[PDB]
């Protein structure tokens, strides 16, 4: 899996491949790894175990509908659920959520992370690949946050044996 | 028995309890309106005046009162998922200490009542009770187990003994029954021989024993009126049968 | 175990071998790995641990009788049971369910998967084998969804040391 | 341990050795591995961990007394106890139960298995040995279900270092 | 630890060393490994982890006082505590209990074992050593159940690096 | 693999399956695991690593070639080659050799072995099975030597995941 | 395996079982683990790897052959062939050699060992058992040397899953 | 006091339990022995009860 | 992570890098590892697992607000939570807390530690490095507790592959 | 850690180093490993995991205040807490407690141990070292229980890499 | 094994136990782990593998024989043989050699070591023990050299499960 | 008449209350004084009959 997100020019995009890898085989190569939440207010990209992916995706949807779509917060409220005396298991996966204002990354271990100056995000196996690509682009070219996230995904698919070229990208608005 | 034959043979409100808390008192009073309204209705003989005897029945309990707490050990520590066993032993402290219970007859003091607690104490021990009670139960009496020869006696000597009870319950049928001495052994030793190979319920074992014995006679006493049959060794034997250990082992043991 | 399902020409079939393998020995070589659910409305093929196979097979029957046989949903409702705060253990097995309308695959980890364009499904040890065969067939021949699922099973039994030629196939209607 | 059961000529037998092996030593070599249940209506042979053997043997007795000795069912009712949301630990052992009508095998994992055409059953370490012997016999000789189960146990004791010749065999009626 | 028990001539003895071994060192070499239970009606020898030794020793005392000293039963009643739906942990140790009538061995896993014709018993690391010695003696000599249990302990202490010559023996009556 | 050889009535037969398993897949199903050596006068079945098998088998021939085909000596002379202050590779395979007069079994580690009194040998993963089977058929039937091999191979192949039913049998008139 | 040797009254005897265990199955039960060397004047019992056993045993002979059969010397000479810059492989076996005058024990790692005062030696898995037994019968009975061996082997074979009762015993008149 | 330092220290209430053991010989046979003046001193108190029990403890759970 | 704290001249400082390392990659290199608690009364530096870092940071905040900012105590009250019969999981991280009066270190295992004469504290991977530096400084130079903590962090970032030069330092007042 | 205690001449001492070792580094080298309990009636020395050390130290204080300082008992009462049906976790540490009358050692596993004739106690990594020293002293010299416990600690610190010379010793009275 | 050597007052002594442990059993208890070399003028105690011990010990003699028995040099020349590229068996044993003038300790990996100032050496499993003891008795008593050895060996044999009390001592007048 | 009594026999560790009922029901088979809305009624002489399948547990339980 390779999920990357670039933000440039009031534009926010989040792309990810679609290779459901099982062991060293391929169960399906077209799945949607980036979905839309809150009727289309926030973008979400998951990466991890098919199951624990959703168990954490659907778990962040609750904290969103229960908080008028206040991203930056709903995230934190989710995290706090792991920072108690009675934890919430642990989830083998990470989420990349972003709306017209912010963009974040949440781990099933319970923590929230904010991008750095460039506002580029990537998770999954082929992460850093797409990341290095993005950064490479964003910093040396005047490219659309979409074109980058698209271009960056490719670079990564061509290196990660666990990532394909058939991806799905969602942007805002 | 030793606590019950201390109420009828000393006249005083009695009550046995098996570990609400004050209900032990509220009921000690409801069993006093029988030695005041059955001893002053046949003695002082109308005479109604409840308002007069609402301090003649209590003057009794307040002083003449015997509380019996059977199987108390069952409320001793060891017991972390249910510290409530030390709670009962606690809510029962005010009573052995001294308080004022509000019964439907008036306020009855307790300070002077008399408590007798029974216990097998095979599991826990005396010292396994809250310090409070250990000091408000200064008398420690050690009973003994009933032996083979002890069932041979408890079977006759005592008033209302089993031999006697079945003798009279079978005379009212027009039949006579002889319980020879050489056959009381094989009825008291056959009741002990059962407690050493299963639950040792004590004397109560005897009851269950006789019931099996008089199982042949108690049924056909009508169609056999006016007879005197001797119950001896050879009769007691061919009366019940043989009791041996289940098979325990051969089932769940390799 | 090798469970494969092909859908072509309004026909839906689901076959599987019958080799109960224990370690490297064979406890029985005729078991039925594909059963019928809902008086004959849905087809189900399990693959995994004899026990956990059924614990998840009979666990999907509940969600079916409790939902008027609404496959695609009943599945999801089952999955959701694993995506909570209080999970349902985990089951070492997978299920392939299909009726006159849909066909799916459900894992004891808690997730549902939809086929790809072709509509071929396979699970178990000898999976991909039968799969590669199916795809091979479905794409280059005009063969009955049954004949394929039959033929595909064979190919797989002749390669997986944990799969036999004695299989049971159920189709609809 | 080696428990085998053959059924031929309205005769049902179930034999097993008697070597309580602990590690690589021998704690006792005469134990009874086949007991009688329901006053003598069903035969039961266990194989596994001394403890978990009984914990599952005595656990199947309950389901028998509580069901008028309906073997084939009582078994299933036992299995179901492992196929829930709240499992029953797991038992390191297997049971071979058979009465005048049926004969089965139940694992402490929770599953029931029916013999194949030949109706021969074997469990434990020296299983397949006794099994291969049985089959060998049953198929090429006109031998009493007892004589076979006896003969088969021997073959197995002479191969499994965890099986002896001192065995106990029970038949019906 | 080496606990052995021989029964011959209405005599029952149970001996054991006294080496509290910790790792490969010796914390104490005089401990009492055989104690008396029920005012002196039953003999008990433990072998295992200092802690789990007692946790199972004191756990068998309860079942004794709660059953008028009915050994053969009290044992079984203890075992049953491990054969339920809610187990009692597991105890790293074994017990050898014997009175004027019987003599047994109980494991913290939950099972009871009866001696064989020679009813000789041994548990612990240096078990089989003392056992082989006992059997050796009991079968080829007219020696007191005490003298044997004594002699057998020595043989074992001279072979097991985890057993000493300083032992404590109790007999009945 | 499974190789078994029985002899009775001046007849010696060596038979084995033909399944070349590779991991848990099957590279081939029609291999000949038993061949004739030294001018069709000695039978040799090999089981172990496809290569090492041959390499072992191939060394034994040299030996036969070097010693007028004296089965027995050849074997020993071969075995000897490992039992030296020197040493040979240490081949992962076994052979079952047998001629008109003898029947032997040779290992890659270097040792010869004679059959027990019944003159039956078996090697491979499904050996003991084939064995168990054979032993039974030899002890309980006046069956043909060749036939026993045939029947036992099957029984075994049916129990072993690494043995098929495509056999290759050579007998010694 | 189990091999033990006792000597008392100008008599020396070496005895062993005959079970050739292979993993947890038994390739043979009538092996001869003790043989005569140097013109029937030396007793040799070997235990360990069927091969290495022989390869060891066979080296000790060459040595005996080379030194007028001086048991003691030969042994040392062989051993001293291990204590140098050069090696001789770690032979997975031990030998118990003894002639009219001596009784020794040689290991594959290259060292000789003299019995303690009682002149009793045992090697193999069931060694200490047979030993414990022997030691017992030697210290507490005027039993025949040969007999003690006979006895102890049994006791041991009954405790060791890897030792049988089919013995082979050689004494030195 | 010698009893409270070797078991539960119930305080004063200990005294009650102490006397009860002391007057256990007199309180019973006071009828058949009427009109007597007996001195309760050192030698009498002693041969009245016995001696404390320092709970086995070790004897069992200790190695 | 590298968190060090030096106290000299009524000055208390607590610095730490800002490298969020994940595996052997870098998720972010600017994070704040030292935060302010109780409106600015106490300094806190965490080191450990992103999650468990906060779960223990926010867990010490509670014990602070609930105790009028009584550091030295609030710490201990936190520790006690791990020293019970019902523990609080365990936290993969450590905290360094210090105010105008004291300075401590608390582990997620449940224990509090006081500095030594020098009052220098360091935790995290690059700990001892910064520590050795501090001590080096504090003892041989008249440097500001700030300048030291700054200088010390550098030394450590240049040695720990899991520490960077981009750090955040907080002092009091 | 190295905690040793010697009792000679109505004198009872308990010393221990002060090296808080973490991994292979040193977090602090002056800690107090021997504290005073019950206003100064009993001496206590702990050794184990900083946390589990106290969790068991403070856990024995309760049993002391709740039992009028009856050492020998309070200990046992503590032990019993581990010998139930519902255990108390397990504590990685050991305690050495001693007053004017007795001296003991309690493990977080739940067991109490009494010294031997010499009444010398030692726990921790450098245990046996200090122990061997004590014994050495106590048996061959007329030295004060304090001087010994002091001297013995040194010997140990000079051998255990996890023990220092900076120790704290408490005696009675 | 445990070997220690002390020297004081023109007296040098080397002593060791005699327990030959084999795993956790004891093959012998009267071995002589210390011997005299080069015409009774050098003391050598060896500890390690029964074999390698001798081979090391034996090499050191071939050296003493080659250099007029100059303890010191010989040892070095020996260590020298290992201390190159030309690989040496790399024996797994240590030696304590000492003559009238010196006292050394040689290891199989090839290095010599002089004692600290006290002139006490100890090798083997129970070494440090015997050491701690010796050190204690040398520092706190005008005891005989020979005696300290005697006493330390015991103390050690009493703490080490792999060391007995049957000693062997050689001193150098 | 006490129908299905077995249902209150030990085996049952998460609900020892099955032995509690069997306990609070002792004073009645033994002999006590119940306070009804008609007056105090003794029990000592009443007659009890308890039914049970006892397939699971047994009398002695």
């Amino acid at each position: 899996t390779t999920i990357v997100s670039v933000r440039r020019n009031g534009q926010v995009v989040v792309g990810g491949d679609g290779q459901v890898s099982l062991g060293n085989t391929v169960m399906k190569g077209n799945a949607r790894k980036v979905r839309r939440l809150y009727n289309g207010k926030v973008l979400a990209g998951f990466a991890g175990g098919t199951a624990d992916a959703f168990t954490l995706f659907e778990l962040f949807e609750r904290k969103l509908e229960m908080h008028q779509g206040h991203l930056l917060k709903s995230a934190v409220e989710l995290a706090k659920d792991w920072r108690t005396d009675r934890a919430l298991r642990k989830l083998e996966a990470m989420l990349i959520v972003a709306d017209e204002k912010e963009s974040l990354i949440i781990t099933g271990i319970g923590d929230v992370v904010q991008p750095e100056e460039d506002q580029i995000l990537a998770i999954g196996s082929g992460g850093n690949y797409a990341l290095s690509a993005a950064r490479a682009l964003v910093e040396n070219t005047e490219l659309s946050a979409h074109e980058i996230v698209e271009k960056s995904l490719r670079i990564a698919g061509d290196i990660c044996v666990f990532t394909n070229t058939n991806f799905t990208i969602e942007e805002l608005p | 028995e030793i606590a019950r034959r201390l109420a009828k043979l000393a006249n005083a409100p009695f009550i046995k309890v098996e570990a609400e808390v004050d209900s032990i008192i509220r009921d000690l009073t409801d069993s006093a309106m029988k030695l005041v309204r059955q001893q002053e209705i046949a003695k002082n003989r109308k005479l109604i005046n409840p308002e007069e005897l609402k301090q003649k029945a209590i003057d009794a309990v307040e002083q003449n009162g015997i509380v019996f707490i059977d199987e108390i050990d069952k409320i001793c520590k060891k017991s972390g998922a249910d510290v409530s066993r030390e709670g009962v032993q606690r809510d029962l402290l005010p009573l052995v200490e001294g308080s004022t219970v509000s019964t439907k007859h008036g306020m009855v003091k307790t300070d002077h009542i008399l408590f007798i607690a029974s216990g097998a104490f095979q599991v826990a021990r005396p010292s396994d009770l809250i310090p409070e009670l250990q000091g408000r139960l200064p008398i420690r009496v050690e009973l003994t187990a009933l032996s083979a020869a002890d069932f041979e006696r408890i079977l006759t000597e005592p008033h209302a003994s089993l031999t006697e009870q079945y003798k009279a319950l079978m005379a009212t049928e027009g039949v006579n029954i002889a319980f020879t001495t050489d056959a009381v052994k094989k009825i008291a030793e056959a009741a002990f021989r059962v407690n050493e190979k299963t639950e040792n319920i004590g004397a109560r074992r005897l009851h269950t024993v006789m019931e099996r014995l008089m199982d042949k006679i108690s049924f056909s006493a009508s169609d056999m009126n006016g007879q005197t049959v001797n119950i001896d060794a050879a009769y007691v034997a061919d009366a019940l049968g043989e009791v041996v250990e289940n098979e325990d082992l051969s089932r769940f043991i390799l």
